[PDB]
């Protein structure tokens, strides 16, 4: 999925 | 968003620092009552994906209803990605989200002609996913809403509708709520004018009845 | 609202988050006192439907009254439906309350020449909506305002035109009661002194008159 | 008529 | 306001919230002391009648004084029916107050060639009876402002010409005031200095000469 | 007259 | 002020509220304190005497100081009058005061080559006024400053250049004064060392020389 | 002079 | 910022005294918590690094913390002069902190074509740095996270979210924490729900399962 | 600040009250703490002479301040007439102080090609005395900080990284200052802890070890 | 020297 | 290294 649990929107 | 360059042509402007501080503002203060759903959407008119993340990312707390987001957000990215098949290119669900683009494509989609509304398809699927929180932090069904022996009905009325915009139920339920619990939930005095008047009343009309009842 | 764009043809920019927050702020303070009115209508200058439903919709609480509100647009667009038949096309009701059109389809209305001024057209079903919860949010008729003995006739003025502001009543009525019920409400000091004065007075000759009376 | 009791203004 | 259109011609554009929230700020605090009519001419610059009446409408309270506004602008109105005959149209004095045109037509008279200022015409209405409601609000008589025996002079000056400010007489009957009743209503102390100083010394003498005493 | 008692300033 | 329109020629822009709001706030709040006068300058750049005198009426109170100020514009436009002979038009004192001309011929002459600048000129009498105001408002003449026995050498100086910048004496003399009286008026301890230094010293070395002295 | 003293500055 | 000139061509335009109280306040108030980061970037948007430093620049207090910032953009900067080469010109690490360039370096490199984007390099190095800072002002390891026996699950997922937000540890472990260590450090009670639910279920269905358990 | 006229031309624009306010505020708050120095370059970006002048001028009170900044005005402003010869014409000191130049020469000077920087070259000036009071308002040589026996490792980092920041001495002397000064001046359970890392570590390291000891 | 000590920044 | 200790941002 695009948006992992620990990850901010949006990603890198 | 997105605003016409020296150029004329449309070019990304910064989410200002006043729309910033107002969302911080509105997440902090109302922490997912219904309204919130409408200020979200109002600051961010005419939003890139960027602009999208850049608001969600400075919610400080809740990192509980914001996990729900991203997890809703996954769910509707997957379900984009399941009914658009694979051939500007056509965005992938994780091009929707900003996770897997640039700006400058987000601004040729929105700019394309027909356009491909990446802001607002991304934005319908921010706000699904802050409506499955604001129904979440909703503490009472709309069967628990009643009138106490001694309140006013206007206090019940706004009660009632306020937990009715954050019912789950399709319109239909609503509807039917509204016209049958809103008479049956009425304290027995207030009940009994609504009951006089009957189903086929307008709100003013129970309202009105019901004054100082 | 709308605005000139880069090619100084109109497009849509979006209500700011000032204009929100004021918004906001005014219906928590003011609750339907009929200043509510002036300044929705001032805050909502050049407004396109889809700009007032966002104001509408970031109404926190009052939720009896906006459904009082959403009852009256239902019935003020199902007039427009009567009213208008059927052949830009035509707006419907549902189309001028923004609720079956884009924001592309109002930005043509609004820009059409001559103009379909659908922006005024749904700003004045909500404001006849908010004039009848005003009425129902104002507390006493006319009828029942009265100068105390003890209480000086400036805040009797005060309290009587802040009611008759909020009246249903024809101008005409209107007319009448600031003739006839202004002289008979004071109290018998100061309505003597307003029976000396007779009916042909105005409102700057009956307060000079009844200063510190 | 369009709009519905606990559906906010503007609809979807 | 009007201001220049992307055709560089000149069209409206809304009085903003921060605007708006001044003045409404302005007359919730300060209740018609004199000050309010520079702060009203201040905010209002450039205003068409429909952001006059938006100003006016904004008040909340004070319902007996904006009566006494409008009567007065009506007495206004009345006087510029009878001045102007009739033959853009000649604006007639209840287009002026926008009680009965468009917006459009005050653009069209404010921009014609030679103007006809609508929006100034109808300010000096409103400033007119802004004037007559400051000086009913007023509590004293400059004949009523004296200096105590333990009261300092510039705290005198200040209630003086703070009274001064407020009264209705001509300029002619303000000069007289200045001089004659500047120096007889101080105390007899400061009154003695100012009886050596003279008829003929500006108020920077009188006040520094009367500095301590 | 333009202005009528309770009637806002500028009329309907 | 002045700015470019559409047609890029000046053309006059209104104050706006949010100067208003802080020059009213600047008058309420420092009193004529001497940054007043920067204040003033600072809020009032490219101000036509249209804007002047809207920033002079808003002030609320302080009448004595705002009838002073009055009393020396009109001994400068008399004085301007006196120098200035009679042949746009050359303007008059009372009309660079803007008081016998319209805003239009203000912005003529602000825009002509080689400019008028009315808009400086009157804020130059203005300042002028402000100053006398000043002094007169400053309770303290900078001969009464002396350093207390148990005062801090930097709060002396403080106490001293804050008194020095508003006397009226000409740069000699305040030149005169920070050499010869920083030193004589320092307490003794303090003044020892700053004999001990010499008249030669720089501000920085006095200071740091009777730091905690 | 221009500006008398109960007048506003600018006069009327 | 840089900004489409009169010209239509970019410049730099000055980091707003809003934008600067603003961030100034972010870090006053909120203390390098991770909402820092996105404030930050999005407060930064368009920044030269010109605009970086004058933020980082206006940061009171904090000084540890900016030191810590401080070696890593040195860290970052090496590596950037360890990577690239040396032969507009190509920036050096140096450069691209602005420390050894002009502002109209960083406006060329910024608007050539390709773009060399200085301002977005150097804020993935400060963003970097925050990061550090973050994860050390960060309290606990997302290990010493555990629900209370008497604390609610929501607070405890608020708890476990925003310190799982500040850990070090690869996008692979915070998938296995919240899987693993959000079912295992629950309170024996919710833990009893979650694991009847199993690894399978949604942050919402373990939320509403636990929901006053 | 200069920018672009409706010529495409750079023309003067005036400092706004907001910036205006946010300086005052600033120095009123933060009395030359040395945030104080990025502040101000930040808030004057771009600035005129005249603009530089309108900041300092409104700074109330911090006289003494103040005249420690006009004597190194004064001082740099010698150095300059003494560096630069006599042949737009080449500014004076005088003329870069903003003293002896009307702004129209500043914005020739800051508009030519090569622009000669006059805001520029007289901020440094301004920045270099707000140095030297920045260091006399700082109450403690780094030589005086140091850990307590119960004070934590970063609130010592904290005090000394903010006094060092206040340093006159030269780069050479702050990186031993940081290397021996921070290591030796903790106490001894840090500093055993700093003696153990040794010579070579970084900030982080040493923070990260001291942590909690 | 361009600053004289009672004056303000930019003399008259 | 580009920024020193004592420096601040973007140096001199």
């Amino acid at each position: 999925g695009p948006l992992l649990p620990g990850q901010s929107f949006g990603g890198p | 968003p997105i605003v016409q360059n020296l150029q004329g042509q449309m070019v990304h402007q910064a989410i200002s620092p006043r729309t910033l501080n107002a969302w911080v503002k509105v997440v902090e203060e109302k922490a997912f009552s219904p309204e919130v759903i409408p200020m979200f959407s109002a600051l961010s008119e005419g939003a890139t994906p960027q602009d999208l993340n850049t608001m969600l990312n400075t919610v400080g707390g809740h990192q509980a209803a914001m996990q729900m987001l991203k997890e809703t957000i996954n769910e509707e990215a997957a379900e984009w990605d399941r009914l658009h098949p694979v051939h500007m290119r056509e965005p992938r669900g994780s091009d929707i989200a900003g996770t897997t683009s640039t700006l400058q494509e987000q601004i040729g989609w929105m700019t394309h002609n027909p356009p491909i509304p990446v802001g607002e398809i991304y934005k319908r699927w921010i706000i699904l996913g802050l409506n499955k929180i604001v129904r979440m932090y909703s503490p009472t069904s709309i069967l628990d809403i009643r009138q106490g022996p001694k309140e006013p009905f206007r206090d019940y009325v706004d009660r009632f509708y306020k937990t009715l915009r954050a019912e789950q139920a399709s319109q239909e339920v609503k509807n039917w709520m509204t016209e049958t619990l809103l008479v049956q939930n009425a304290n027995p005095d207030c009940k009994t004018i609504l009951k006089a008047l009957g189903p086929g009343a307008t709100l003013e009309e129970m309202m009105t009845a019901c004054q100082g009842v």
